[PDB]
């Protein structure tokens, strides 16, 4: 009766080092609806991270999108951190910038 | 707009 | 093109954390434009999308009013699911509905929608009649006595076929610089070596709406259905769309790749490969 997130992590557009971007983690497919989503920059959570309004697809499954305004860089490193009923643990996806 | 019929199941 | 309006609501209790949550939005095609939540400090059907501003105080209070009420239905309808069931008031439950009406490219209706799920599985559906009923399993045949008894349908019906329909195309007229323009995609392959003799093929869409689309690799000009990587079609956060399809493919091979587009925006379908330099 349970589905696990799927989980994206990307930018609005193609990144660019220096050049203010948003960090989007979309989690899809789940079900109930509840879910811890944070956006990670370094390992330490984010704290101005805004959501969706909670909808969902054809199948019943929810989807929401997590995102925040950020400024990459050739170094930092930046993630997404979900946890859900179904897992035992947070999932951490890292973001790779061609994903 | 939104529906407005009263569906109780 | 083709339009839609389609509403969806949510509610979930949360025994001893109160009345059940009860969210609420609103589409048209894939652009949102209301929300209401009752967990809200207030509660109020508010604005998404900005042609929908213009709509007056009584909009707005006729919307929440509704939505008030809805959260209300919806709240004693998972208490009646209990029953239907059998099930503990202790645990937490789910009762989602989305409804709407579609319209074709001429302006006329295609058809309307109305169903329902309880814990994620589907529960009833008004068939596409718009006057008999599909329902899941024996406590949804409950639902469906009561209702036929009531003659929900033909409410639900005229809502579909008259108020769905002329708000739509109000919507659709408002809003038409963004609801009634298609962005096309920006497209390109990308090339990643994963060893000596394979290498990853990732074709792209980006900036696109509406969501619909169809990226497809061939190899020797046959789809390459069961060995391609598609994933979900993922919203940018612009009110746009991206996607990208990938097919590991043996080194030197790379020319025999074609990746194909299909979206609303395109006057006709894309073939795009990869373009060393």
């Amino acid at each position: 009766i349970q589905r696990t997130p799927k989980i994206q992590v990307y930018s609005r557009h193609p990144a660019e080092n220096g050049k203010s971007n948003f960090l989007n983690c979309y989690v899809s497919g789940f079900h109930p609806s509840d879910i811890e989503v944070d956006l990670l920059k370094n390992g330490e959570r984010i704290e101005k991270v805004e959501h969706s309004d909670l909808s969902f697809s054809k199948d019943w499954s929810f989807y929401l999108l997590y995102y925040t305004e950020f400024t990459p860089t050739e170094k930092d490193e930046y993630a997404c951190r979900v946890n859900h009923v179904t897992l035992s643990q947070p999932k951490i996806v890292k973001w790779d910038r061609d994903m | 707009k939104a529906g407005q019929v009263v569906t109780i199941w | 093109g083709s339009h839609s309006m389609r509403y969806f609501y949510t509610a979930m209790s949360r025994p001893g954390r109160g009345e059940p949550r009860f969210i609420a939005v609103g589409y048209v095609d894939d652009t949102q434009f209301v929300r209401f939540d009752s967990d809200a400090a207030s509660p109020r059907t508010e604005p998404r999308a900005p042609w929908i501003e213009q709509e007056g105080p009584e909009y707005w209070d006729g919307e929440t009013r509704n939505m008030k009420a809805s959260a209300q239905t919806y709240r004693e309808n998972l208490r009646i699911a209990l029953r239907y069931y059998n099930q503990s008031e202790a645990g937490s439950h789910i009762i989602q509905r989305m409804y709407g009406c579609d319209l074709g490219p001429d302006g006329r209706l295609l058809r309307g929608h109305d169903q329902s799920a309880y814990d994620g599985k589907d529960y009833i559906a008004l068939n596409e009649d718009l006057s008999s009923w599909t329902a899941a399993d024996t406590a949804a045949q409950i639902t469906q006595r009561k209702w036929e008894a009531a003659r929900v349908a033909e409410q639900l019906r005229a809502y579909l076929e008259g108020l769905c329909v002329e708000w739509l195309r109000r919507y659709l007229e408002n809003g038409k610089e963004t609801l009634q323009r298609a962005d096309p995609p920006k497209t390109h392959v990308t090339h990643h070596p994963v060893s000596d003799h394979e290498a990853t093929l990732r074709c792209w869409a980006l900036g696109f709406y509406p969501a619909e689309i169809t990226l497809t690799w061939q190899r020797d000009g046959e789809d390459q259905t069961q060995d391609t990587e598609l994933v979900e079609t993922r919203p940018a956060g612009d009110r746009t769309f991206q996607k990208w399809a990938a097919v590991v493919v043996p080194s030197g091979e790379e020319q025999r790749y074609t990746c194909h587009v299909q979206h609303e925006g395109l006057p006709k379908p894309l073939t795009l490969r990869w373009e060393p330099s």
